């Protein structure tokens, strides 16, 4: 019966070598005596390499190992909304069982050229520095990259939390469901994240998938694919999803552990040769599908942690090459009160204006031009007095705008609240306001606009475009404020 | 027929055994009749015990120890002909556009030897491109390798589109596009824009063939797609008797996939992690891109520079082969001039008096001198102002700004989004038009008259029409 | 009993062959009754052919091929409970104090699975440490996890001793100190002080449990003692329900001891030379150090940074497991500013206005802004000087030099080698002082008044004293 049932030859470090199993499929699951599960990654002329999803203490030499006939799959459906699930869809929140519309394989093939449609609709983060300078679209892949403790999870979570204004809506075309994949994180961090999402009522549209540090390395390697397969249900059923990976560097570390203990030869930085193929067939499963295939979308926000700010490292070098853009977070900006600490010069989007709200585009163009001028002159920032008139003016406006882009944590903004502010900044009104009062400005101005000029916000929201009849009234309404301020 | 059985499956690598004692040759293609489509494997090593080691052209998941494998009798054979135009072809020669089979008469191996020394062209030759900045400062070579350095955000896709339009339509010829690890979204966008521009037609004649190897595909495919398109380009050369141009996007991923396949095959990694065969693999790809008596396969290659390090072995090895460079830099769109080609970092081997003529070399040299003088004074212009400059350097900066702007050009394909009509300029009308600016004849005119104007004969008119407003 | 024979000895690794099929499980404990005293081995892996490979918790000197080994029937079992209070325990649970046996009802395995997600509990309370830089810029959480990151010679042992003096007596609950590759002298210096101050009453009630592996012990012991301390702490957390604080010094030694043994276990080494299992071998220990619905554990961990390289895999992986992290840096020590905390690299989850208050949050933000402005101007000051700087920036530099110096604070345990008597500063006083400094009240007092003093009143007192000189 060796075709169905093999014997363990050797076991250790989470890797078992099984004799027999002549018919086993690559990446198929095996069930050991004592019930521990494993994934058959290596098929060799006379033995099979199983990576154990659990503690190796249970497996002993001589163990009978029986094949399942099942490539690893996870449950999918809407009943997962509001739940915390492990890398295989098992509930770990204790609220009870999952109800699933079906099951989907982990490593399904991404959609091809033909069924896609171009990214043309926005993933509204509510962060000024993103929506106005590095827009994210539905169907995009944006890498949140930065050193430790720089603001990445904050960006992803503000993006999650800002969807509350649409997801309570009835128009299913605007609401965006969320999936958060915690790879390598400790369980207490997920506890705090679920607390934040519960406080804000965001759990009802969020699925959390948790391959925590204590989880076996195979499950940390596998969790992103299963979370992707969970989001792909919303994609394939005409719904919209945002999958955040926090973070893919640790999936790479787990894949390295697996590979090295399987005695595969290492490449650069001790990583395996095919880590690019690991992340690539993960990320570009994100797609924007055409009406023929249900108009659905899946948006990916992979996090990467850069040691010493070095983007020359192997996994950053790979993932920067797979993604459509990058939000670069830097600590020198954090400690200067620029929070979120987005380096507008290193950050880029390859989808660009197409993904942007039209009203915000109409001003982000000039915003970007002026901040580029500032990035050029900034070396001379401190000795502002002795410079030329034009350089002094550029320094002034750029510093006021950089201060303008900051905003508090867990306080996302609507685009109706972003447009007036970026307008007042671009069109020079803020030049007379001391750099310290800009925080008092954006708070006291919106409160004014909401009170005395509500129709401007209502039309910016409803119509989506700044009409001239409206842009002139916005100029009027900004002059009617800077005067009192 | 030669039938074998699988013995190992480790990632993208598969080992096959041929008990009948007739082993397949290296670079031959073997087939496994999987439930979904078929799985193609390229032989990479003979290892003894009648065992051969192969690189998979598709996912190896689902394979079983003991599965049959059938030898095809040769290397991966792509379809070739005019029936390839408008179609999208994968690495193994199969249509992925869902628009039916390819009824071609012939199929050609993706592995073929470069032309002999006796067959090569004896002299360089200039590719009139219709873009001022290209054919003034960094002109392209017929049958050469041109390297494009820049992301999508800076106009890369529309630059490729305008090249396909100007060379293939105004001058005449076909074109081949090869996505080696291209992002699938960009490929859908390119297909859609090419349908919008009339290079692809479904119910009629079309004049570009598409080979797409997506980034999701295993390293063995990305390592071979470039040859898949290069073979079609070579067929249109040697069997259609016409000059063609081959786009490879992006050439970095050819070397990346080579490094993956080498590491998987157990070859000792070299420097920062590339294959020892890096230079020879690049050579065996590039040196098919050359001029022969029957025609020239020209190439425009996008080159991804990781971490902006031109000293990384991948771009360093690519540079040895290409002789024209075109840097699309964000630092030029930040100040709002398109095509956004850096007039100074962009350079060409063919900018020689023996090729372009002395009249052109003088103009180009004085342009690269004025722009560089301006790029020298910027600190001075900032900390001080433009009043401190001498009257000489004030004129130099004026003419440098006018030249910086005049290098801008509205594309015949931007007519939809920018609205601007789009125009192309000959090399004479450009060389003389810049000679007239350097000679100071049109120093009377403001800078704005130069901004989106294809030639000075229209800068005069724009000046008049602006002054009349 | 199940018995076998030794077949290999390579450093701390020992291989054992069992003549019959009943092999011992992994992580089990095997005993060798060598006449120099018993030796305990932990089964690391099954090599096959009835052989197991094990790690030695004591010196392998004297082992002979052929020596008998006997299975104990389970993992290393350590005594747990109240009778562990006031006593010093080895990795294998035996006492190293001479007070005889630990009489206990329960012995418990050192290997146990972390708490589920349902058992987690998230606290938000602030632990007033008495240290200005911590209480201001990186407040420690009660029930949380604290790391003191620091290279050699930066002073984190004095920091640990200060945290013991300040927290351990006001905690009221139970305490566990786990030495992992630390100095034996600084274990004796802790035993003695705990015995003088009464927390270890040899002949009465005690409230601290000591577990001591030290840098003299083999790697197998350094890699496993932390689990013994964790077992005692976890029993106090779950079985007694008391409040617990767990000190681990130094937890880097666990990963280093794993690295030392990985090469002899037969594993391909990872990055700069560590074992593959670093990230998960670390997690299995680290995730047990956590608060649960059943009880609270407050964890202070010292994390060695080799070669001052914070990017070394071990610290880089540890940073993700801690709620608060204070990075001691050498530069701040050369400047004389003990306790040498980098005011910027130090961070805490609780530095949010919802917890510390808006006044405190804004004070910390202004301190960080001033210090980062100071650090951005360092090149200018080195080359050009302070004259070039603007009027606001000269003030910001003077104020930064005052602030960075006011974050210094003398410690009552450091007096023996610093001479300056100790100071404890309350949180409210610290916030008020740094607020008064930021608001400019003390621009008239020199920098030296802030060095190695406590609160602002001491700055004034020292200013008066210096003036009287
Ligand atoms: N916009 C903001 N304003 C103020 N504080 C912020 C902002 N964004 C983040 N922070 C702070 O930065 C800290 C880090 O948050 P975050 O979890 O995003 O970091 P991270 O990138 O996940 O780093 P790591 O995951 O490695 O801990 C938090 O304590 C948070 O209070
Ligand atoms: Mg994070």
């Amino acid at each position: 019966n060796l075709n169905e049932t093999g014997r363990v030859l050797a076991v250790g470090d989470g890797i078992a070598r099984v004799f027999g199993l002549n018919n086993i499929q690559a990446e198929e699951l095996v069930e050991f005596s004592s019930g521990v599960k494993g994934m058959a990654l290596n098929l060799e002329p006379g033995q099979v390499g199983i990576v154990l999803f659990g503690s190796d203490r249970l497996v002993k030499e001589g163990e009978l190992v029986k094949r399942t006939g099942n490539i690893v799959d996870v449950p999918v459906g809407p009943g997962l909304l509001g739940r915390v699930v492990d890398a295989l869809g098992n509930p770990i929140d204790g609220k009870g069982p999952i109800d699933a519309a079906g099951r989907s394989r982990a490593q399904v093939k991404a959609p091809g050229i033909l069924p896609r449609r171009s990214v043309h609709e926005p993933v509204q983060t509510g962060l000024k520095a993103v929506d106005a300078l590095v827009p994210i679209g539905r169907g995009q892949r944006e890498l949140i990259i930065g050193d430790r403790q720089t603001g990445k999870t904050a960006v992803a979570l503000d993006t999650i939390l800002n969807q509350k204004r649409w997801n309570n809506g009835s128009d299913e075309s605007k609401k965006l469901y969320c999936v958060y994949v915690a790879v390598g994180q400790k369980r207490s961090t997920v506890a705090q994240l679920v607390q934040t999402l519960e406080q804000h009522d965001a759990m009802k549209y969020s699925i959390i998938v948790a391959a925590t540090a204590s989880e076996a390395a195979p499950l940390q390697y596998l969790a992103p694919f299963t979370a992707a397969s969970i989001g792909e249900w919303f994609r394939d059923n005409g719904k919209h999803a945002l999958i955040v990976y926090d973070d893919l560097s640790k999936q790479a570390v787990a894949y390295r552990q697996l590979s090295l203990l399987l005695r595969r030869p290492p490449g650069r930085e001790a990583y395996p040769g095919d880590v690019f193929y690991l992340h690539s067939r993960l990320l570009e499963r994100a797609a924007k599908l055409s009406e023929k295939e249900g108009s659905g979308s899946l948006t990916a926000l992979p996090v990467i942690e850069t040691q010493g700010g070095d983007v020359s490292a192997y996994i950053p070098t790979n993932v920067i090459s797979i993604t459509d853009g990058q939000i670069f977070l830097e600590a020198e900006l954090f400690y200067k009160g620029i929070r979120p600490a987005i380096n507008v010069g290193l950050s880029v989007s390859r989808v660009g204006s197409a993904a942007q709200v039209k009203a915000l585009k109409q001003v982000a163009g000039s915003l970007k031009l002026f901040l580029a001028q500032y990035r050029e002159v900034a070396a001379f920032a401190q000795f502002g007095s002795d410079l030329d008139a034009s350089t002094k003016q550029t320094l002034v406006r750029g510093e006021r705008l950089t201060q303008l882009l900051k905003q508090n944590q867990y306080s996302p903004l609507a685009t109706e609240e972003q447009v007036p502010l970026i307008y007042a900044g671009v069109n020079g009104h803020l030049d007379g306001i001391e750099l310290s009062r800009i925080g008092e400005f954006e708070s006291s101005f919106l409160s004014y606009l909401k009170s005395n000029h509500n129709e401007l916000l209502t039309e910016i929201r409803e119509k989506g475009e700044l009409s001239k009849e409206l842009l002139a009234s916005l100029k009027s309404a900004t002059e009617s404020f800077v005067a009192t301020f | 027929p030669i039938t074998g059985k699988v013995t190992a499956v480790i990632g993208a690598i598969v080992d096959v055994h041929f008990e009948q004692s007739e082993l397949p040759a290296i670079l031959n293609a073997l087939e496994i009749k999987t439930p979904q489509g078929k799985l193609v494997l390229e032989v990479a090593q003979h290892l003894g015990e009648n065992t051969v080691r192969t690189i998979a052209m598709d996912g190896t998941e689902g394979l079983v120890r003991g599965e049959k494998v059938l030898d095809t009798g040769g290397p991966i054979s792509v379809p070739v002909g005019r029936e390839t135009l408008g179609r999208i072809i994968n690495v193994i020669g199969e249509p992925i556009d869902e628009r039916g089979p390819i009824k071609s008469k012939l199929r050609k191996p993706i592995h073929a030897d470069p032309p002999s020394f006796a067959e090569q062209s004896t002299s360089a030759e200039i590719l009139e491109t219709g873009i001022k900045v290209v054919d003034l400062l960094a002109p392209y070579a017929r049958g050469g390798k041109i390297g494009l350095f820049g992301g999508a955000g800076v106009g890369k896709t529309v630059f490729i589109q305008e090249l396909i339009n100007n060379i293939a339509k105004a001058h005449g010829g076909f074109s081949v596009f090869t996505g080696v690890g291209e992002r699938t979204r960009e490929g859908n966008d390119l297909y859609r824009e090419m349908k919008e521009t009339g290079v692809i037609n479904l119910e009629g004649e079309s004049k570009v063939a598409l080979v797409f190897g997506q980034m999701n595909e295993p390293p063995g495919a990305r390592a071979r797609v470039a040859l898949t398109g290069l073979t079609i380009a070579e067929y249109f050369r040697d069997e259609e008797g016409q000059d063609v141009l081959l786009f490879i996007d992006n050439i970095f991923r050819f070397t990346q996939a080579g490094s993956e396949v080498s590491a998987l095959l157990g070859r000792i990694p070299s420097a920062v992690g590339y294959q020892p065969t890096l230079a020879t693999d690049m050579g065996l790809l590039q040196e098919r891109i050359t001029t022969t008596k029957k025609g020239s396969v020209t190439s425009v290659q996008a080159v991804y520079v990781p971490a902006d390090d031109l000293t990384d072995p991948a771009p360093a090895t690519t540079f040895a082969h290409l002789d024209a460079t075109t840097v699309l830099s964000r630092g030029i769109s930040e100040l709002g001039i398109y095509p956004a080609v850096d007039p100074l970092d962009s350079k060409s081997r063919l900018l020689d008096a023996a090729v372009v003529g002395q009249e052109h070399y003088d103009v180009a040299s004085k342009v690269q001198e004025t722009l560089q003088t301006y790029k020298s004074l910027q600190d001075i212009i900032a900390i001080l102002g433009m009043d401190e400059l001498s009257e000489q350097d004030k004129l130099t900066v004026e003419r440098a700004r006018k030249i910086q702007r005049f290098l801008s050009q509205p594309f015949a394909v931007a007519e939809v989004f920018t609205g601007i009509p789009g125009k192309l300029v000959r090399l004479k009308d450009t060389v003389a038009s810049f000679k007239a600016v350097l000679e100071g004849k049109y120093d009377n005119i403001p800078e704005h008259a130069f901004y989106m104007v294809g030639g000075i004969e229209d800068v005069v008119a724009k000046a008049e029409k602006l002054a009349a407003e």
